[PDB]
RNA sequence: CCAUGAUAAGGAUUAUAAAUUGAAAGUGUUAAUAUCAUAAUCAAAAUUUAUUAUUUAUAUUAAAUAUGUAUGUGUAGAUAAAAUAAGAA
């Protein structure tokens, strides 16, 4: 509510809601993420 | 030291959550992880040690390291034979097996009904508590332009908190592999929890009596006056001082005369200079690093250039700047920096 | 019926490109198609806008000493300016000139990345102080007026995203930009190494190292702004040999190599 | 500008950005400023090497240099305005109307705590708290303990 | 070494003193009858 | 605020008579800056050491067109008296000029030569209510 | 959409019918808490006992954020006091010989 | 064109103003930093040749 | 002292407990609080409007 | 940082800020291990040398452990250089005994 | 306390009167501490990171 | 993912040891040194690069690269999850109304209708698109499977 | 991955599974400077004196800035004409013309 | 007592020994130490409050020095003082700003990568939508205010605005 | 000055005004490429057949 | 500068046991009504405002600049606060 939106990381009313993980559940990592391993980008700098 | 109280390397991982139970359960997780990885590494090291105990040669290099002393405790150059050295090596490996076994045996204590990760006798790594960070915020809940009283009467207290557990692992040796697993636990940490890594390891330092020689106090002492504010920036160089490793041989000089002037044995001065068999006047020589009389850069006595009979340019007096700058082998601007009087009066040094 | 802030404006880019480029439709920002930015201000208007926005120090403010009005009104009272020739009679003039506004490169880290003590922050990157063209800082010519408008002005039109950019900059930004916009390999494959103003310093280092003064030489190496020639590295390591200093020879070499373009690989 | 197409509901939020730049200017000028102060005011000799007429001369030279630096940021921190990054409400620091670790004004702290946005914990309004250190000597003591772990636990070299 | 330690997956290294997950926690929440004796 | 004497009248709240921590009040209003002391003459509201240099503000620092008033922490120097040049200071309503030069001023800051709160009051900057309240305190005659 | 997350997964319970047994409902002048349970507070402390929450070692409780109440950091599971101490520990105690302070100064 | 190019925002409305629904995803703690390790077709070809 | 004495001579607990030595009274100075003048008990001045 | 300052434009300056907040490198040695025969057969630190070591480094010794905390430079590498230097310079002076 | 040799000096006074009648001043302005000034006042107690107050440097 | 890639991350440790041991790293076959150099560019980075590697420009450039190769599936910013997985009923009660305490995004292969319940090869014999209703949906799901 | 009840039926691992740790740890690079190898020695003369862009930079307290101070002095002295710095007055020199400067 | 501090050079003693002051000068060279020449011998005062176990406030270290006049002004204070660089002040300078996301990335960059386009702020969008709604019923409660006026005052050669009623 | 083409209007001539940036499904801003110079059936209008190409 | 929302203060009868003497009815700053205007601190500044516990007679201005005024028989009218580690029936 406002012209300035809530930032979802710092607000416990987002973080601990039913659509996210409450602080009384067991806090482990949900799923692993391998991004860089599956499909990797070649290095091209913006600068020469 | 034996048992729990001693190690080569200590890592302390300081875990921090927003809620106490978070950090407690994280510490159980990470702890059991390092228990397994630790047992694997230390077991590997243990088999390497048991093999080295069973037998092996000795480096020529390790033997050389036992035998570098000008005099040992019995007052002469001591000859360690390869046997003795191997025996030192062996004794240390013995101790390392005891330590490895101690770590492994504590890895195997903490079973499911019986797990206590707080005491260090019962587990590896163990866990220490660390007092929580608690900041209390005091503030007005009122929005009132009119009265200070009403603002004070509405005051709230809320706290920010941060909770900490510490994980201690002491290892008998250093393994980059363990260190790697450990740094990488930051990628799988629990939600909204972070960590620090404290390392305390053992490292060889080297004290050079060559670079930091031990000499008598100077013939003139230093006052409180070399210690004013900004004396640190003005009156002192950073240690160590530069002592020249190179000296030029004067005309009348000889091997032993040069050695005497530099404070060496003639043997030393010949070893450092091994290329040269004989030393002529005006030749550049290497000063053996142990020499007692080595000179410091730019002695406190100023080089003076008198005008006198100069070059063949006059044969009477020296005159122009670029001339004296060619003589002293320096920039003309430096030469001018040093001499204020001769630079202000004129450039032809009238 | 029409109320503008500015009467007239101008194009950022010039005839040859524009006259042809117009036949290709360009997508403007959907919610605000027309863009009038601070590149588009006229010369006069830019001057005015650039004076304002700097609290008290800045030339816009009537009492900064840079004011061009001959008269100013405080609560119906008209005050006539005191000319500076007159101000000086009781208030002595101690003025160094523009060199006073620029510290050496040596101090850039003490100062959190800057050489310039001016009132606006000065970035060494191309974009923050960009007008139409890329920003470039003159260290000789720094003035209070700031004609090139490279400083980061806090209150001007269009400033906000610039300020935000400046606050996001990486830990070495000032330093890195300063270093890469100068000091770069020539189009021939030659090293940047030979510069007229630094030459006597390199000479002095070499000279010092040949007489075996390792510390004095290293102490002069510190004050070098530009890549030092190969001869310096040769001299310096040759000096490390007789006293056996290996750690020092190695850190010298490694310093000149793959930092400074591999001058050190010889 | 001139209130045409303004993006933020409060115009004054921009001032907050201005403030940031002030701190930036201070980082750029602090060391310099303080050195020039210390060398200027020093009555004792500077050192063994710089004394007497040279020192007097150098002192004046330095304060002349320091006066010449236009825009050098000398303003003491407690005189800079504290203004919220959210609603641009201002408060005096060290007063109950400014909340230091979030750096927001009382007004915003209240709003943000009551609708849950900040994560804090409520503690009885009348005491010292949950915290041991505050419980002992109050604000000053905790202030001290912070000094102790930032500085004094080190034996500097 | 290996990324996943032998102790985990190799039955030669099986730990006989480990118990399954369910058993201990079932055993734990047990509240035995408080009237073990007459009189008390 | 009740009355807006400046822009800030709109932005600021008074909060009744509210206490601030020692020697930090948001607005520096030095009512005391001219507060006569014979024995403390050289130590009161002046430099803590007589070996301090005069402030920034006694010097022309850069290329100037000219100024309107000099700052009030500028210190009055023999040349201020002798040179016969305009010396202005920003006070309220508008500006105070040092017109009649005296050596008795020398060595003090103009803070100290300019009475911040005058015993003189304009009846025309006062509301009829405010004028009433100034008659109650026994300032204005009526 | 980013918002596609905040949809309801399940159909939420409808409000079909009347206020619950002994609901707070307020007549001409009544001081009414929606908060306090009408039936379980009226029930004598003598009988029910001073407990607000199950009597269990407090490490199992967390002081809730935003709610004045405590919750259990393992949802609803409960371990009795007996599970904190060693088997048959006198006054559940790490060791039976002494109280905490007794343990400290014996050790010293 | 590309069918994974998909609206992340809702149709603009007052529902963005009047509601505490967040305008971006919260950061994902366990997703690594994206960085560049990988080679071109051209480069692989150069190596093979 | 009384609690120590009881740990030492167990039976001595019965006189002690009856004379209310072992009994603990729970009392505290009021927490500090800026609303009150003295910081503890005294509310600030009130005036009718 | 693995949380918030992990991944975007602020990850850089926050990282550097932690690193500079952490520059301190603690250098320890037991005075016990300094008493050993030197390469020349003379004991490296004897009783008098130890007394001189203690008086020179005042509060920098405790429980018979000499501890130098090197904070001078922003980077840990430079602080081990610095710390190591001060150590050998202090030993060099203590050894005058 | 070590002092510079050759400097005329005083010893801490034993007599109460010697303390009381000497020219020692009282604190008058706001008071400063070279480290603690960065954390502004005791009530604004600035904290860069939320480390435990008992945190111990390794 | 393929786990065993972690082993390559040993390599920059081994290389460091080879320098402590005096094994010149340039006697390694051209072949092996290609594989190793690859392994390096996967896991090794310097303190320099590390200060700059999280800039948003580089993160979003990596996203752009993935977009031109049409692989957006895994990226965080760039994927919108739609499908929700309903609760499991109990015969202990139809009455009890379940509600979600927490929510997690996890790959669909954890719970997917058992292969003998669903029609035979779906990828090949059915063209499926998940899309959004255009019309206003009073209640029910805003996405359907066409 | 075989556990069909993973979040749905309420099973949440208390310990993060080995396979996941492997993936996580295998995604990010390792910093080279973390490996800590010193077999040469400490560089007394050259290291702290290295080229300015990569330099060892002093921090915090002003003492540690000895190098910088020298430079700032040199610079200042070079830029600042005595002709100008003459004119800066001390309070007592100014007050000498007040009719009662000393008591 | 008022005395002259005194020093016996070891060459003059009937046993040479290393004088504590001499050692002090050694220690001052090693850790470069300002030796305050004017430090009054009489003024040794420990800070009772923090240094005595008798007060609840006991930290073991001298928290403040007990010198009444001491001020941020003095060269001595300046010499031992923590500079503001890389302290919390810097952290505030960077992380506390009006729209917190502008700390992590350029808005335009983000918008253009995620959405196809730059997006206006929520506030701006509100004023936009409102104009559209209320331009649909009433007309001409309006005004025409631009940044640059020339585009309206001399419009291009084409541009014949559709008449309205 | 201004007119129906230039002003903000929810609706122009009884139908939704296509000129408003906010009258479109945000998905329409997502980036796409020009097809037309490619082979007939690769183009986007034939998308229902794309899974089938040869 | 017209341009809705939302959190203050304000003791009056659920009591003693293993237990809190602070309340929802709303106090500038916050989200759909627009159609006069750049007013915002980065120092050193101008009292009229209900809503504020100041140091009262041995010793009295040193560091950011820091208050010159009212001795009058503890003396009108009228007002303030407290039953909480204190001591009141
Ligand atoms: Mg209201
Ligand atoms: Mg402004």
């Amino acid at each position: 509510v406002g012209y300035t939106p809530v930032n979802p990381d710092t607000s416990p009313m987002v973080a601990y809601s039913q659509y996210h993980w409450h602080y009384n559940l067991p806090q482990g990592m949900e799923r692993p993420h391998s991004v860089n391993r599956t499909f990797a980008a070649p290095f091209q700098s913006n600068h020469s | 030291e034996d048992g729990i109280r001693g190690s080569e390397v200590t890592y302390k991982i300081v875990l921090e959550g927003f809620w106490d139970h978070h950090v407690m359960k994280l510490a159980e997780d990470v702890c059991m992880f390092l228990k397994d990885v630790g047992r694997q590494i230390v077991e590997e090291k243990l088999v390497a040690v048991r093999r080295l105990l069973q037998g092996g040669a000795v480096d020529p290099e390790l033997l050389a390291a036992f035998n570098c002393a000008r005099a040992g405790p019995f007052g002469g150059l001591d000859e360690y034979d390869k046997e003795e050295v191997a025996n030192f090596l062996r004794s240390d490996l013995r101790r390392l097996e005891e330590q490895c076994l101690s770590v492994i045996n504590r890895c195997n204590v903490p079973v499911p009904g019986a797990t206590n990760i707080y005491d260090p006798h019962t587990s590896w790594p163990h866990v220490e508590k660390l007092e929580p960070w608690v900041r209390m915020a005091e503030f007005w809940t009122s929005s009132s332009d009119t009265s200070f009283t009403e603002l004070e009467m509405s005051t709230a207290h809320y706290e920010f908190r941060k909770f900490f557990r510490v994980i201690i692992c002491k290892l008998p040796f250093q393994s980059t592999e363990f260190e790697k697993r450990m740094y990488d636990i930051r990628h799988w940490l629990h939600r909204q929890t972070s960590c620090e890594f404290h390392t305390i390891y053992r490292r060889n330092v080297i004290h050079d009596s060559a670079v930091f020689p031990t000499e008598h106090d100077p013939a003139t002492p230093t006052t409180h006056e070399h210690h004013r504010m900004f004396s640190f920036a003005l009156d002192w160089q950073s240690a160590p001082v530069n002592r020249l490793s190179t000296d030029t041989v004067h005309e009348g000089e000889s091997w032993d005369a040069v050695a005497q002037r530099l404070g060496c044995s003639v043997g030393e001065l010949k070893d450092a200079n091994a290329e040269r068999e004989t030393i002529e006047a005006g030749v550049v020589i290497n000063v053996p690093v142990t020499a007692t009389r080595r000179l410091t850069s730019f002695g406190a006595t100023p080089l003076v250039l008198p005008l006198k009979t100069t070059s063949a340019k006059d044969g009477e007096r020296i005159r122009t700047w670029e001339e004296a700058a060619a003589i002293l082998d320096c920039t003309v601007e430096e030469l001018q920096q040093c001499n204020g009087h001769a630079a202000l009066t004129y450039q032809k040094k009238e | 019926s029409v109320s503008g802030v500015f009467s007239k404006g101008r194009g950022i880019g010039h005839e040859a490109t524009t006259s042809i480029l117009r036949y290709i439709p360009r997508a403007r920002v959907p919610w605000q198609p027309s863009r009038f930015g601070r590149e588009n201000l006229t010369a006069a208007d830019m001057a005015r806008l650039w004076s304002r926005g700097r609290y008290r120090d800045g030339p816009g403010n009537y009492n900064s000493g840079y004011c061009t009005e001959r008269t100013h009104v405080l609560e119906e009272n008209t005050v006539s300016i005191i000319p500076r020739r007159e101000l000086e009679k009781y208030m002595p003039d101690i003025t160094i000139g523009p060199k006073a506004l620029v510290t050496p490169v040596s101090l850039m880290n003490a100062r959190n990345g800057h050489r310039v003590t001016h009132d606006l922050l000065h970035s060494y990157d191309p974009h923050i102080g960009r007008l139409g063209k890329p920003a470039v800082v003159d260290h000789d010519n720094i003035t209070v007026e700031d004609p090139n408008r490279v400083g980061l002005n806090a209150a001007t039109l269009d400033c906000r995203g610039r300020i935000y950019r400046w606050l996001r900059r990486g830990p070495f930004f000032q330093v890195d930009n300063y270093f890469r916009r100068s000091v770069k390999l020539n189009r021939d494959g030659t090293l940047p190494t030979d510069f007229v103003h630094e030459a006597p310093l390199m000479r002095k280092i070499i000279r010092l190292a040949h007489r075996g003064h390792l510390k004095a030489a290293c102490e002069e190496y510190r004050r070098v702004t530009t890549v030092p020639p190969v001869e310096v590295y040769r001299a310096l390591t040759a000096c490390c040999v007789p006293g056996a200093k290996l750690a020092d020879a190695v850190s010298i070499f490694e310093d000149g190599d793959s930092k400074l373009f591999y001058v050190s690989r010889d | 500008m001139r209130h045409i197409g303004q993006d933020v509901p409060k115009r004054h939020t921009h001032f907050v950005l201005e403030s940031r730049l002030m701190y930036e200017k201070s980082f750029r000028d602090c060391w310099l400023h303080s050195v020039c102060r210390a060398i200027s005011q020093l009555d004792e000799p500077l050192s063994k090497t710089v004394v007497g007429t040279h020192q007097k001369m150098l002192q004046r030279k330095v304060t002349c240099f320091q006066y010449n630096q236009y825009g050098l940021f000398k303003t003491p921190y407690y005189r800079l305005a504290n203004v919220d990054r959210y609603h641009a409400v201002q408060g005096v620091a060290g007063t109950r109307e400014w909340v230091p670790y979030v750096n927001v004004s009382y007004w915003t702290m209240n709003k943000m705590v009551r609708g849950g946005n900040l994560l804090v914990h409520r503690v009885h309004y009348t005491g010292w708290g949950t915290d041991s250190h505050l419980k002992k000597g109050g604000w000053e003591h905790r202030w001290n303990k912070v000094l102790q772990r930032n500085v004094l636990q080190y034996s500097r070299i | 070494s290996a990324n996943i330690p032998r102790s985990v997956w190799d039955p030669a290294q099986h730990n006989p003193n480990w118990s399954d997950s369910y058993g201990h926690d079932i055993t734990n929440r047990r509240a035995w009858p408080a009237r073990k004796w007459t009189v008390g | 605020l009740k009355i807006a004497k400046s822009a800030f009248g709109f932005y600021l709240a008074r909060r009744g008579q509210r206490k601030y921590p020692f020697l930090r009040r948001p607005h520096i209003k030095n009512t005391h800056s001219m507060n006569p002391s014979a024995p403390y003459f050289w130590s009161f509201m002046t430099a803590k050491s007589q070996m301090a240099f005069l402030p920034e503000e006694n010097y022309i620092t850069g290329d100037w067109t000219g100024k309107f008033f000099v700052s009030k922490r500028q210190v009055y120097t023999l040349q201020h008296a002798t040179s016969g040049a305009k010396v202005r200071v920003k006070s309220f309503p508008s500006i105070f000029e040092f017109n009649s030069p005296s050596r008795w001023n020398i060595g003090k800051e103009m803070n100290t030569l300019t009475k911040p709160r005058m015993d003189l009051i304009d009846e025309q900057m006062l509301t009829k209510k405010q004028r009433l309240d100034y008659v109650r305190a026994g300032l204005l005659p009526k | 959409y980013y918002w596609s997350r905040y949809r309801m997964p399940t159909q939420m319970p409808k409000f079909d019918g009347p206020a619950p047994v002994a609901a707070p409902q307020s007549m001409n002048s009544t001081k009414t808490n929606e908060f306090i349970d009408p039936i379980d507070d009226k029930f004598p402390m003598s009988i029910r006992g001073p407990l607000v929450r199950p009597d269990v070692p407090e490490d199992q409780y967390v002081d809730s954020w935003y709610i004045c109440t405590s919750m259990t950091h393992h949802m609803g599971d409960y371990r009795p006091w007996s599970a904190s101490a060693p088997p048959n520990a006198f006054r559940f105690r790490p060791f039976n010989e002494f109280d905490a302070k007794g343990r400290e100064y014996v050790q010293y | 064109m590309l069918s994974q190019n998909v609206a992340k925002t809702t149709v603009p409305s007052y529902y963005m103003i009047r509601t505490n629904l967040p305008h971006r995803k919260p950061q994902n703690q366990w997703e690594g930093v994206y960085y560049y390790s990988g080679i071109t077709k051209r480069q692989r070809h150069l190596i093979l040749l | 002292v009384a609690n120590a004495l009881v740990k030492l001579i167990p039976l001595t607990r019965i006189p002690l407990k009856k004379s209310g030595l072992l009994s603990v009274d729970r009392r505290r100075e009021r927490g500090q609080f800026p609303g009150y003048l003295d910081g503890k008990k005294v509310k600030r001045r009130f005036a009718k409007r | 940082d693995n949380l918030q300052y992990k991944r975007y434009d602020w990850q850089g300056w926050y990282q550097r800020m932690l690193d500079v907040h952490n520059r301190n490198v603690s250098l320890r040695c037991r005075i016990c291990d300094l008493q050993r025969l030197d390469g020349n057969g003379v004991q490296f630190v004897d009783m008098q040398t130890e007394r001189r070591l203690r008086i020179l480094a005042q509060h920098r010794v405790g429980m018979g452990v000499l501890k130098l905390d090197a904070d001078k430079y922003e980077d840990q590498a430079d602080n081990v250089t610095f710390g190591t230097t001060k150590l050998s310079e202090l030993l060099a002076d203590a050894r005058k005994a | 306390m070590q002092q510079i040799p050759g400097k005329v000096d005083q010893t801490p006074f034993e007599e109460d009167q010697t303390w009381l009648l000497h020219s020692i001043p009282v604190q008058q302005l706001e008071m400063h501490h070279h480290e603690k000034d960065l954390q502004d006042l005791p009530f604004i107690n600035h904290e860069q990171f939320p480390r435990s107050l008992e945190w111990n440097a390794p | 993912a393929n786990i065993n890639v972690v082993e390559k991350k040993k390599v920059p440790l081994v290389l460091a040891q080879m320098d402590e041991l005096g094994v010149p790293r340039t006697h390694l076959s051209r072949v092996l040194m290609d594989e190793v150099e690859d392994s390096l560019r996967k896991f090794q980075t310097y303190r320099s690069r590390f200060y700059e590697w999280g800039r948003a420009v580089k993160q979003f450039d990596f996203i752009e690269f993935r977009r031109r190769n049409g692989w957006l599936y895994d990226l965080h910013l760039m994927k919108c999850t739609t499908k929700q997985v309903g609760p499991l009923r109990d015969f202990n009660d139809p009455d009890a109304v379940q509600g979600a305490v927490a929510t997690a995004e996890i790959p669909a292969f954890f719970n997917e209708r058992p292969a003998w319940e669903r029609p035979p090869l779906e990828e090949t014999l059915y063209v499926t698109t998940n899309k959004e209703r255009y019309d206003d949906v009073r209640g029910g799901d805003i996405y359907y499977d066409d | 991955s075989h556990r069909r009840d993973y979040i749905r039926m309420g099973y949440i691992p208390r310990y993060t599974p080995w396979e996941w740790i492997a993936i996580q740890e295998a995604d990010q690079p390792l910093i080279a400077e973390q490996i800590r190898q010193d077999n040469i020695g400490t560089s007394y003369f050259f290291s702290l004196n290295r080229y300015w862009r990569y330099k060892a930079s002093p921090h915090g307290y002003i003492r540690h800035f000895e190098n910088e101070v020298r430079d700032l002095l040199q610079y200042v002295d070079g830029v600042t004409p005595w002709k100008q710095a003459q004119k800066i007055r001390t309070y007592w020199e100014v007050r000498s013309h007040h009719p009662m400067p000393q008591f | 007592g008022v005395h002259r501090v005194g020093y016996t050079h070891p060459s003059t003693l009937p046993v040479p020994c290393a004088q504590r002051w001499d050692l002090r000068l050694a220690r001052a060279r090693i850790f470069q130490e300002y030796i305050e020449e004017k430090a009054p011998g009489a003024w040794q005062l420990e800070d009772e409050r923090s240094m005595s176990p008798e007060f609840k406030t006991f930290t073991g270290y001298p928290m403040r020095d007990m010198r009444p006049g001491y001020g941020q002004n003095l060269p001595d204070y300046i010499m031992k003082k923590r500079l503001p660089n890389n302290t919390h002040y810097e952290l505030f300078a960077r992380r506390d700003i009006p729209n917190e996301d502008n700390a992590m990335y350029g808005k335009y960059l983000y918008d253009m990568t995620v959405h196809g386009t730059s997006l206006p702020s929520t506030y701006r969008m509100h004023k936009d939508i409102n104009k559209a709604q209320r331009n649909d019923r009433k007309l001409s409660g309006n005004r025409f205010k631009v940044l640059c006026s020339s585009g309206a005052k001399n419009p291009p050669s084409g541009w014949e605005p559709i008449p309205d009623a | 000055q201004a007119d129906r083409r230039t002003r903000h209007h929810m609706m122009v001539d009884g139908q939704i005004n296509p000129r408003e940036w906010f009258n479109w499904h945000p998905k329409e801003y997502q980036p796409w490429y020009f097809d037309r110079h490619k082979f007939l059936y690769e183009q986007r209008q034939y998308a229902q057949f794309h899974h089938l190409l040869c």
